[PDB]
RNA sequence: GAAAGAUGGUGAACUAUGCCUGAGCGGGGCGAAGCCAGAGGAAACUCUGGUGGAGGCUCGAAGCGAUACUGACGUGCAAA
RNA sequence: GCAAAUAUUCAAAUGAGAACUUUGAAGGCCGAAGAGGAGAAAGGUUCCAUGUGAACGGCACUUGCACAUGGGUAAGCCGAUCCUAAGGGAAGGGGUAACCCCGGCAGAUAGCGCGAUCACGCGCAUCCCCGAAAGGGAAUCGGGUUAAGAUUUCCCGAGCCGGGAUGUGGCGGUUGACGGCGACGUUAGGAAGUCCGGAGACGCCGGCGGGGGCCUCGGGAAGAGUUAUCUUUUCUGCUUAACGGCCUGCCAACCCUGGAAACGGUUCAGCCGGAGGUAGGGUCCAGUGGCCGGAAGAGCACACGUCGCGCGGUGUCCGGUGCGCCCCCGGCGGCCCAUGAAAAUCCGGAGGACCGAGUACCGUUCACGCCCGGUCGUACUCAUAACCGCAUCAGGUCUCCAAGGUGAACAGCCUCUGGCCAAUGGAACAAUGUAGGCAAGGGAAGUCGGCAAAACGGAUCCGUAACUUCGGGAAAAGGAUUGGCUCUGAGGACUGACAGUCGACUCAGAACUGGUACGGACAAGGGGAAUCCGACUGUUUAAUUAAAACAAAGCAUUGCGAUGGUCCUCGCGGAUGCUGACGCAAU
């Protein structure tokens, strides 16, 4: 129900506490970066290939990363 | 077109209550419904909300005046009495 | 026989009165010290339709003389009120149309309404729609004044009886045909349940005096004691005369 | 196609099958986003758009094509 | 054309029963339950609307469920009377504040 | 109705324990009269009345 | 074997009336004030066409009621 | 005697036994103000499964709402709970022989409250409790699931409210933010006693505008049906919740510049303007509006191919409409001798007592974070079989949803979704019946009486008398037309006095045609001349009287100025009275 645009505020509300998991799914023509925090679901749409794959790396490790 | 010969306002009553009794009510179902000069403003906006009670649309002043007319003759004698015996004591 | 219904208006059970819209006692301001020896200024604000009284309404919202909130009182519209008048109470209140005075301070001939009858019971008489009463002359050496009733009756008063000066708005309403027995109908819901009223000649013996018969008739005098037991008390009571009114009997 | 209509295919009364306040209300508003369209326009100045609006109103014109033919 | 029924043991048509008409993911319609319409604030001096306050059910102006913004306009007596109000209070006050030593002056 | 007391709950849990043709071993037990139960109750028939 | 008389209690779940709080009453017919235009007039105001949509107005659906057959039934479907 | 509510039939299966059970094919009915889907009340386990000797199911049974044994009702979000209305009970007091009766009578009033305790100060108004599963109201949506539970109680996902502390970050210190001329704007931005305002919070009616849903039209894609013949065809579906952000900004209201007559602006109607219109430009408000997140992974639909809640694939598009129906909203207009509820809860404002730093401390209605959310109801029927009427009784019993055709229409008549064929069956066509038709010639001669039935009935056009309260009579009366097919004409929108595209509907007229039939079923006034009564509308003996009876408006009479009139109480006291002669009361 929220969805964050800059990928360097997804990247912080995903480094922190409460990060439950993050779930990405690929669809015609994006991918949708969804972190799960207590209150709110912090949705993130992507464009580029390559920099969905940084993004994807960039995650911190721990944060069960579901793939669909 | 002419639609009433001699009925007006009150044809709304049909063919009932006698030819008197509409014929004297005729005289203030007109003047509870006409619009009365509002001293305040000017304008011809005053016609009756309730029964005593004769407000302005524009100026918002609402004002108590008698159950048919806003102004009764009654008391416009009753002004014109208080103004002189407050003023003849005023002195 | 049963008790009639002369008699059933008492108990309470149907007959009260209907006043779940009403707006409130309608009444002067309690009597102080600042309205006994000088006058407070208060601000009209609405005149508002009272149900189940043909006269309207003012809201005052006074000051209140000696603690800090203000106080809405409720008076009964003189005709010539209107929002955002200032009405003065007090005995110094000059003698305008709205303005509430002692009748001290009333000259002779002055109309008045709302009139008080022990000084600080808040109102009286004159007060139905469209009636108010003249204060014919002042005794100063009583301290009392006469004033011509709405009646024609003509009571001494306190002198310091306080009065709204003018005339009870809604005037002239009484006049109006009703022309339907839904009017009034309509017209006494808001009142009490008193309407519509069935001839006693057109009941039985058991429940009305005038009761029963072949035809339809009194039967007896239809002028009734002052004394007579209740339930015997229906008809004319104590009546001086009966016939249309002619002549100076019709003063 | 205008078939199935007529004097037997017809039951009910004219104002029910189509009230003449509708009718006056479309045929309004047509005469009279014409007279706006011609005030904007300038086709209209606003002096004979007033009487021409009042007339309007009162009822001479009963088409736009007679609208335009007086104008 | 697929009938609906009530979500709640509320049978009757009340103004606290509004109903809404939606259609769901599930191709099937369903009622949602409306708040009831409320007038908002209004001036006491003119009876007009106030601006920059929504219309909401008077439980739901509470403080910990709207922004502080939304409920309020920076003025004095501002949330409470309207602009023109104010404006004539203001001019009032000058007026009658100045009046009063006008009329002390006149005490000679 | 749906929306009942807990008191008439609490009584209708009772009214249906009653409900029971008395065991079958009973019958057996030493100088025995009880021989069907006489206080059965429908709900069709004879209403509880309360 | 009464019609009754009395003492003390129980009932407005039906019905009677008042009140508080909710719910409900398609489609049509007549065409009242008000407003507009045209024409007429020294004036007063009048004639013609609209609009408007009043009313304890009217034909009528759901409702509510019960006129007529003095129809059916009348140990009835039913103590209406 | 088992007879109203149109209707049943054929194979099969189970079974000792089939008209009554189950399956399938058919044929019909309810026809959406339903014989459909849900509830309030009331019932109480009737709900679901397994079985069954009796009894019951007014015939029958393998069957059941019957009998036996088991199963089933999950809530921080739906309710109750909370608040008050009509109104009820009550402490002190007054009455009463006592039970009981009075609540405004005013009494150190039932409760005291608020900052404060490391204590004390301040206020005490009109002052208790109960009372609505239809009034007010803290907060929830979608998709799944069970033999029976849930739509939102369970499960997956996504939220929201209240309360409890607290941690990080941020914001302000010109002590208590900034922007805008202004309306107002930004998710942060001191405040005690005290006071004020708003929401809550409001009648009916007319009509217009908008939003959501449904319906209707056309294209595209999927599947189904028809096909001796014609049909780019017909039928089904093509979905997107709360919640968060952004955008738009209706009809009203509001701000700024400006100064209007040669008067203008605008409505279906109004109406608005030097108290500042038209105009230009802005603000705010609604939203069941657009986009995105929620979210395609869900749901549906097809298409396959795997043995065993597999798995895989494709689509889940595009416009236009309207005196269209339901729900809602906005704003006008009207009616009132009627003006159409209260309170909880919440928000806002006035004033400013008292408060603090800058190697740091006082706040913060901001963001994110942690915890907790109790008691009771919850199955089922809601009726020509689960409620009441001694019944599985044609009776009665409050509501919400509401498709297609014809038609003015929620009339009737037919159909689809959904539900039924449950009303004991077989044979026959006699009287007499009950419900329904038709009749030659005549048309009330029958009869107490035109009782019953027939005739008229929609709509368009014309015409419409006596009488009249001049409003009516009036649909008076008396006439004419109505089908089907092919056309002609008129009535508009959007885009750039013309051109392009589009347009669902209404209204006139003509030809041709038929066994002169055309409101072809349905639905649907007979009319006139007079008398008597009641003015009219309304109400009335539930179960034999619907009326000329009662009420009524109108008229009149009487009592009463509070220390009063009419009335109630055993008493104390009360009703009219939240009243006051334009009032109360009695005729
Ligand atoms: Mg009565
Ligand atoms: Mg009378
Ligand atoms: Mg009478
Ligand atoms: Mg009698
Ligand atoms: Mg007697
Ligand atoms: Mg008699
Ligand atoms: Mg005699
Ligand atoms: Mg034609
Ligand atoms: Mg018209
Ligand atoms: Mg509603
Ligand atoms: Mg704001
Ligand atoms: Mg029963
Ligand atoms: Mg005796
Ligand atoms: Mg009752
Ligand atoms: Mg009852
Ligand atoms: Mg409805
Ligand atoms: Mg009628
Ligand atoms: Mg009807
Ligand atoms: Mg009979
Ligand atoms: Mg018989
Ligand atoms: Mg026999
Ligand atoms: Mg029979
Ligand atoms: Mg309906
Ligand atoms: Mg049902
Ligand atoms: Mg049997
Ligand atoms: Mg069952
Ligand atoms: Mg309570
Ligand atoms: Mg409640
Ligand atoms: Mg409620
Ligand atoms: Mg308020
Ligand atoms: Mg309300
Ligand atoms: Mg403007
Ligand atoms: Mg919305
Ligand atoms: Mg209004
Ligand atoms: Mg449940
Ligand atoms: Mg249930
Ligand atoms: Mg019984
Ligand atoms: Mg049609
Ligand atoms: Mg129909
Ligand atoms: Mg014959
Ligand atoms: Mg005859
Ligand atoms: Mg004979
Ligand atoms: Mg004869
Ligand atoms: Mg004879
Ligand atoms: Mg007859
Ligand atoms: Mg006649
Ligand atoms: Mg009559
Ligand atoms: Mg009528
Ligand atoms: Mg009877
Ligand atoms: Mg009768
Ligand atoms: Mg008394
Ligand atoms: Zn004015």
């Amino acid at each position: 129900p929220k969805q964050i645009h800059e990928i360097k505020d997804f990247l912080l509300t995903a480094r922190r506490k409460d990060a439950r998991s993050v779930r990405i799914k690929r669809t015609k023509d994006a991918v949708k970066f969804k972190v799960r925090c207590s209150r709110y679901l912090y949705t993130l749409c992507v464009f580029d290939a390559d920099k969905a794959n940084k993004l994807k790396q960039s995650l911190p490790p721990g944060l069960s990363v579901q793939e669909v | 077109t002419k639609r009433t010969k001699k009925a007006g306002i009150v044809g709304k009553y049909g063919t009932r209550y006698g030819a008197s009794l509409r014929k004297q009510i005729k005289k203030m179902e007109v003047s509870q419904h006409s619009k009365y000069f509002c001293e305040f403003c000017g304008k011809f906006a005053v016609k009756r909300k309730a029964v005593g009670i004769w407000g302005c649309k524009d100026c918002g002043k609402v004002k108590a005046g008698g159950a048919y007319t806003m102004n009764t003759a009654s008391a416009v004698t009753v002004r014109s009495t208080i103004r002189r015996l407050r003023e003849q004591t005023e002195a | 026989g049963r008790v009639i219904r002369a008699q059933r208006k008492g108990a309470g059970s149907v007959f009260k009165s209907h006043t779940h819209h009403r707006k409130g006692p309608a009444r002067f301001r309690s009597l102080d010290f600042g309205e006994r020896n000088g006058y407070l200024k208060g601000v009209v604000t609405d005149v508002i339709h009272d149900p189940g009284r043909g006269a309207p309404l003012a809201k005052v919202t006074f000051r209140h003389p000696f603690r800090y909130k203000h106080q809405k009182e409720l008076f009964v519209a003189a005709e010539g009120m209107y929002t955002g008048q200032f009405v003065y109470c007090g005995r110094r209140a000059t003698l305008s149309v709205g303005n509430v005075l002692p009748l001290r301070s009333v000259p002779e001939g002055g109309v008045i309404c709302n009139v008080e009858h022990h000084v600080g019971d808040r109102g009286v008489f004159a007060r139905a729609s469209g009636d108010y009463a003249i204060v014919i002359s002042h005794n100063p050496d009583n301290g009392t004044s006469r004033i011509k009733l709405p009646s024609g009756a003509k009571k001494i008063v306190p002198s310091s009886c306080r009065a709204m000066i003018g005339q009870v708005a809604g005037g002239g309403r009484t006049e109006k045909p009703m022309l339907k027995a839904g009017n009034a109908y309509h017209k006494y819901r808001v009142k009490r349940n008193s309407w519509p009223k069935v001839r006693g000649v057109a009941m039985n013996p058991v429940e009305h005096p005038h009761g029963g018969g072949n035809h339809q008739h009194i039967g007896h005098a239809s002028t009734v004691r002052r004394d007579a037991p209740p339930g015997q008390k229906v008809g004319l009571i104590a009546a001086r005369r009966t016939g249309r009114l002619r002549g100076q009997a019709a003063a | 196609k205008g078939r199935h209509s007529g004097y037997g295919k017809r039951r009910g009364t004219r104002e029910a099958r189509l009230p003449t306040k509708i009718l006056w209300m479309r045929r309004m508003r047509v005469l009279r986003r014409l007279l706006r369209k011609y005030r904007e326009a300038k086709k209209i100045d606003k002096h004979m758009y007033h009487d021409m609006y009042l007339k309007v109103k009162g009822n001479m014109f009963k088409n736009k094509r007679v609208l335009m033919e007086s104008i | 054309v697929q009938r609906l029924t009530y979500r709640k043991r509320h049978s009757y048509a009340t103004k606290s029963n509004q109903t809404r008409v939606v259609k769901t993911p599930g191709g099937k319609l369903v009622y949602q339950y409306t708040k009831k319409r409320a007038s908002g604030p209004k001036c006491p001096v003119t009876g007009k609307k106030i601006q920059g306050i929504p219309h909401l059910r008077p439980t739901e102006y509470k403080r910990s469920r709207l922004s502080r913004n939304r409920r309020t306009v920076n003025r004095p007596y501002g949330g409470v009377l309207s602009g023109p109000a104010v404006r004539e209070r203001i001019i009032r006050a000058f007026l009658v504040e100045e009046q009063k030593i006008v009329k002390k002056v006149l005490k000679i | 109705p749906s929306h009942k007391t807990f008191r008439i709950k609490q009584k209708l849990a009772k009214k249906q324990r009653q409900n029971r043709p008395i065991p079958y071993w009973i019958r057996m037990r030493t100088d025995n009269t009880i021989r069907y139960n006489a206080k059965r109750r429908h709900w069709r028939r004879t209403k509880l009345g309360f």
